[PDB]
Protein backbone atom coordinates (compact mmCIF):
# COMPACT_ATOMS: atom_id res chain seq x y z
CA UNK A 1 0.00 0.00 0.00
CA UNK A 2 2.66 2.06 0.90
CA UNK A 3 4.21 1.63 -2.52
CA UNK A 4 1.43 1.53 -4.37
CA UNK A 5 0.67 5.19 -2.83
CA UNK A 6 4.17 6.82 -3.05
CA UNK A 7 4.38 5.93 -6.71
CA UNK A 8 0.17 7.18 -7.51
CA UNK A 9 1.72 10.91 -5.19
CA UNK A 10 4.61 10.63 -7.84
CA UNK A 11 2.03 10.27 -10.86
CA UNK A 12 -0.18 13.08 -9.57
CA UNK A 13 2.46 15.40 -8.99
CA UNK A 14 3.39 15.66 -12.80
CA UNK A 15 0.01 18.11 -12.86
CA UNK A 16 1.37 20.32 -9.86
CA UNK A 17 1.28 23.63 -11.14
CA UNK A 18 4.65 24.98 -8.81
CA UNK A 19 3.50 28.23 -9.23
CA UNK A 20 3.65 28.98 -13.08
CA UNK A 21 1.23 29.66 -15.61
CA UNK A 22 0.10 26.47 -16.22
CA UNK A 23 0.99 22.68 -15.62
CA UNK A 24 1.90 21.60 -18.92
CA UNK A 25 4.23 21.95 -20.74
CA UNK A 26 3.23 22.50 -24.55
CA UNK A 27 0.11 25.13 -23.46
CA UNK A 28 3.11 27.08 -22.32
CA UNK A 29 4.93 26.81 -25.38
CA UNK A 30 1.77 27.48 -27.60
CA UNK A 31 0.53 30.72 -25.06
CA UNK A 32 3.68 31.65 -24.33
CA UNK A 33 6.69 32.84 -26.37
CA UNK A 34 9.68 30.16 -25.79
CA UNK A 35 12.43 32.78 -24.36
CA UNK A 36 10.18 34.34 -21.23
CA UNK A 37 9.22 30.57 -20.39
CA UNK A 38 12.18 29.97 -19.66
CA UNK A 39 12.30 31.06 -16.17
CA UNK A 40 9.10 28.97 -15.96
CA UNK A 41 10.39 26.12 -17.57
CA UNK A 42 13.60 26.13 -15.36
CA UNK A 43 11.16 26.24 -12.31
CA UNK A 44 9.04 23.19 -13.07
CA UNK A 45 11.85 20.99 -13.54
CA UNK A 46 13.22 21.99 -10.76
CA UNK A 47 10.39 21.29 -8.65
CA UNK A 48 10.40 18.05 -10.54
CA UNK A 49 13.59 17.08 -9.39
CA UNK B 1 2.67 -29.20 -2.73
CA UNK B 2 -0.17 -31.18 -4.03
CA UNK B 3 0.77 -33.16 -6.50
CA UNK B 4 -2.40 -33.31 -8.42
CA UNK B 5 -2.86 -29.79 -8.80
CA UNK B 6 -1.05 -28.24 -12.13
CA UNK B 7 0.83 -25.70 -9.54
CA UNK B 8 3.23 -26.62 -6.96
CA UNK B 9 1.60 -24.01 -4.26
CA UNK B 10 0.98 -25.03 -0.74
CA UNK B 11 -2.74 -25.47 0.63
CA UNK B 12 -1.85 -22.41 3.07
CA UNK B 13 -0.67 -19.82 0.03
CA UNK B 14 -4.24 -20.85 -1.25
CA UNK B 15 -6.00 -20.03 1.90
CA UNK B 16 -4.07 -16.67 1.96
CA UNK B 17 -4.84 -15.54 -1.59
CA UNK B 18 -8.67 -16.41 -0.85
CA UNK B 19 -9.09 -15.04 2.44
CA UNK B 20 -8.91 -11.81 0.42
CA UNK B 21 -11.69 -10.03 -1.40
CA UNK B 22 -12.04 -10.99 -4.62
CA UNK B 23 -15.06 -10.66 -7.45
CA UNK B 24 -17.36 -13.11 -8.88
CA UNK B 25 -18.05 -11.20 -12.24
CA UNK B 26 -16.94 -13.19 -14.54
CA UNK B 27 -14.03 -16.65 -14.88
CA UNK B 28 -11.45 -17.00 -12.18
CA UNK B 29 -8.77 -18.34 -14.71
CA UNK B 30 -5.63 -17.11 -13.28
CA UNK B 31 -6.48 -13.91 -11.77
CA UNK B 32 -3.58 -12.75 -10.10
CA UNK B 33 -0.32 -14.66 -10.78
CA UNK B 34 2.75 -11.80 -8.62
CA UNK B 35 0.48 -9.30 -6.76
CA UNK B 36 0.05 -9.43 -3.43
CA UNK B 37 -3.01 -11.58 -2.87
CA UNK B 38 -5.31 -9.33 -4.37
CA UNK B 39 -6.76 -9.58 -8.35
CA UNK B 40 -6.49 -5.93 -10.39
CA UNK B 41 -6.91 -4.97 -13.97
CA UNK B 42 -4.24 -5.42 -17.01
CA UNK B 43 -0.26 -5.68 -16.58
CA UNK B 44 1.69 -3.23 -15.91
CA UNK B 45 1.50 -1.35 -19.65
CA UNK B 46 -1.88 -0.64 -18.39
CA UNK B 47 -1.02 1.79 -15.60
CA UNK B 48 2.21 2.56 -17.62
CA UNK B 49 1.21 6.19 -19.28
CA UNK B 50 4.62 7.51 -18.30
CA UNK B 51 6.93 4.61 -19.04
CA UNK B 52 6.74 4.00 -14.92
CA UNK B 53 8.22 0.36 -15.82
CA UNK B 54 8.44 -2.04 -13.15
CA UNK B 55 11.26 -4.67 -14.01
CA UNK B 56 10.09 -7.93 -13.17
CA UNK B 57 11.61 -10.00 -10.31
CA UNK B 58 14.45 -12.53 -10.83
CA UNK B 59 13.07 -14.67 -9.08
CA UNK B 60 9.28 -16.32 -10.12
CA UNK B 61 7.40 -17.31 -7.29
CA UNK B 62 7.63 -21.33 -8.49
CA UNK B 63 11.16 -21.53 -7.66
CA UNK B 64 10.54 -19.62 -4.16
CA UNK B 65 7.85 -22.49 -3.93
CA UNK B 66 10.28 -25.33 -4.76
CA UNK B 67 12.95 -23.57 -2.98
CA UNK B 68 10.60 -23.88 0.37
CA UNK B 69 9.63 -27.31 -0.52
CA UNK B 70 13.13 -28.24 -0.81
CA UNK B 71 14.23 -27.24 2.23
CA UNK B 72 11.12 -28.86 4.34
CA UNK B 73 11.82 -32.15 2.51
CA UNK B 74 15.27 -32.11 3.57
CA UNK B 75 14.05 -30.89 7.70
CA UNK B 76 11.13 -34.09 7.43
CA UNK B 77 13.84 -36.39 5.63
CA UNK B 78 17.93 -35.44 6.25
CA UNK B 79 16.53 -32.91 9.62
CA UNK B 80 19.16 -30.53 9.98
CA UNK B 81 22.42 -32.72 8.39
CA UNK B 82 22.11 -31.04 4.81
CA UNK B 83 22.32 -27.46 6.59
CA UNK B 84 26.29 -28.64 7.87
CA UNK B 85 27.05 -30.47 4.70
CA UNK B 86 25.56 -33.74 3.03
CA UNK B 87 22.30 -35.01 4.14
CA UNK B 88 21.76 -37.49 6.24
CA UNK B 89 18.37 -39.28 5.79
CA UNK B 90 16.86 -40.71 9.28
CA UNK B 91 13.08 -41.29 10.46
CA UNK B 92 11.05 -38.20 11.65
CA UNK B 93 10.38 -40.19 14.85
CA UNK B 94 13.95 -40.00 15.79
CA UNK B 95 14.41 -36.50 15.22
CA UNK B 96 12.24 -35.10 17.22
CA UNK B 97 13.78 -37.62 19.90
CA UNK C 1 -20.06 12.53 -21.39
CA UNK C 2 -17.08 13.63 -24.03
CA UNK C 3 -13.91 12.83 -22.24
CA UNK C 4 -12.09 10.40 -19.39
CA UNK C 5 -9.54 10.32 -17.35
CA UNK C 6 -7.81 7.88 -15.08
CA UNK C 7 -5.99 7.40 -11.91
CA UNK C 8 -2.51 8.37 -13.72
CA UNK C 9 -4.49 12.08 -14.69
CA UNK C 10 -4.10 11.14 -18.08
CA UNK C 11 -6.74 11.38 -20.89
CA UNK C 12 -8.12 7.69 -21.27
CA UNK C 13 -11.76 7.68 -23.26
CA UNK C 14 -12.21 9.92 -25.92
CA UNK C 15 -15.39 10.33 -27.69
CA UNK C 16 -15.31 10.81 -31.87
CA UNK C 17 -17.39 14.30 -32.70
CA UNK C 18 -17.87 12.41 -36.17
CA UNK C 19 -19.73 9.51 -34.78
CA UNK C 20 -20.62 7.71 -31.31
CA UNK C 21 -17.68 5.59 -30.91
CA UNK C 22 -15.08 5.09 -27.75
CA UNK C 23 -12.06 4.59 -28.28
CA UNK C 24 -9.41 3.80 -25.76
CA UNK C 25 -5.68 5.61 -25.37
CA UNK C 26 -2.38 3.23 -24.47
CA UNK C 27 0.65 3.73 -25.08
CA UNK C 28 3.05 1.27 -27.32
CA UNK C 29 6.58 1.11 -26.17
CA UNK C 30 7.86 4.00 -23.94
CA UNK C 31 11.01 2.36 -24.68
CA UNK C 32 13.84 0.71 -22.93
CA UNK C 33 16.95 -1.23 -23.81
CA UNK C 34 19.23 -3.99 -22.02
CA UNK C 35 23.02 -4.92 -23.61
CA UNK C 36 23.96 -8.29 -22.42
CA UNK C 37 27.76 -8.71 -22.91
CA UNK C 38 29.84 -11.45 -21.48
CA UNK C 39 33.35 -11.40 -20.60
CA UNK C 40 35.74 -9.37 -23.71
CA UNK C 41 38.52 -11.15 -23.48
CA UNK C 42 36.68 -14.61 -24.76
CA UNK C 43 34.23 -13.05 -27.00
CA UNK C 44 32.70 -9.58 -27.84
CA UNK C 45 29.06 -10.54 -29.17
CA UNK C 46 26.56 -9.15 -27.23
CA UNK C 47 22.74 -9.46 -26.89
CA UNK C 48 19.78 -6.59 -27.35
CA UNK D 1 -42.51 32.13 10.47
CA UNK D 2 -40.58 29.97 8.71
CA UNK D 3 -40.95 26.11 8.66
CA UNK D 4 -37.40 24.22 8.50
CA UNK D 5 -36.94 20.95 7.77
CA UNK D 6 -34.12 18.66 6.57
CA UNK D 7 -32.57 18.22 3.31
CA UNK D 8 -32.41 15.12 1.98
CA UNK D 9 -28.99 14.09 -0.04
CA UNK D 10 -31.52 14.77 -3.16
CA UNK D 11 -29.23 17.81 -5.51
CA UNK D 12 -26.24 16.36 -6.20
CA UNK D 13 -24.19 16.72 -10.15
CA UNK D 14 -21.36 15.79 -11.71
CA UNK D 15 -19.18 18.25 -11.37
CA UNK D 16 -17.65 17.79 -15.42
CA UNK D 17 -18.04 15.47 -18.06
CA UNK D 18 -14.63 13.67 -16.91
CA UNK D 19 -15.34 9.66 -16.45
CA UNK D 20 -14.60 7.73 -13.32
CA UNK D 21 -15.16 4.19 -12.00
CA UNK D 22 -14.19 2.58 -9.08
CA UNK D 23 -12.40 6.35 -7.74
CA UNK D 24 -13.27 8.25 -5.03
CA UNK D 25 -12.88 11.98 -6.14
CA UNK D 26 -12.98 14.79 -4.43
CA UNK D 27 -14.31 17.88 -5.69
CA UNK D 28 -14.63 21.02 -3.63
CA UNK D 29 -17.02 23.40 -5.43
CA UNK D 30 -20.60 25.37 -4.85
CA UNK D 31 -22.75 22.34 -4.23
CA UNK D 32 -25.73 21.35 -1.69
CA UNK D 33 -24.66 20.43 1.74
CA UNK D 34 -26.31 17.34 3.02
CA UNK D 35 -28.67 17.16 6.13
CA UNK D 36 -28.79 20.88 5.45
CA UNK D 37 -31.81 23.18 6.79
CA UNK D 38 -34.37 24.10 4.75
CA UNK D 39 -37.32 26.37 5.17
CA UNK D 40 -40.40 24.94 3.55
CA UNK D 41 -42.99 27.77 1.70
CA UNK D 42 -47.23 27.36 1.83
CA UNK D 43 -49.50 27.82 -0.44
CA UNK D 44 -53.31 28.53 0.20
CA UNK D 45 -56.35 29.68 -1.86
CA UNK D 46 -58.49 31.48 1.03
CA UNK D 47 -56.52 34.11 2.73
CA UNK D 48 -57.43 37.90 3.99
CA UNK D 49 -57.95 37.82 7.61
Amino acid sequence: NQNAQALNTLVKQLSSNFGAISSVLNDILSRLDPPEAEVQIDRLITGRL
Amino acid sequence: PDPSKPSKRSFIEDLLFNKVTLADAGFIMQYGDCLGDMAYRDLICAQKFNGLTVLPPLLTDEMIAQYTSALLAGTITSGWTFGAGAALQIPFAMQMA
Amino acid sequence: QQFGRDIADTTDAVRDPQTLEILDITPCSFGGVSVITPGTNTSNQVAV
Amino acid sequence: PPAYTNSFTRGVYYPDKVFRSSVLHSTQDLFLPFFSNVTWFHAIHVSGT
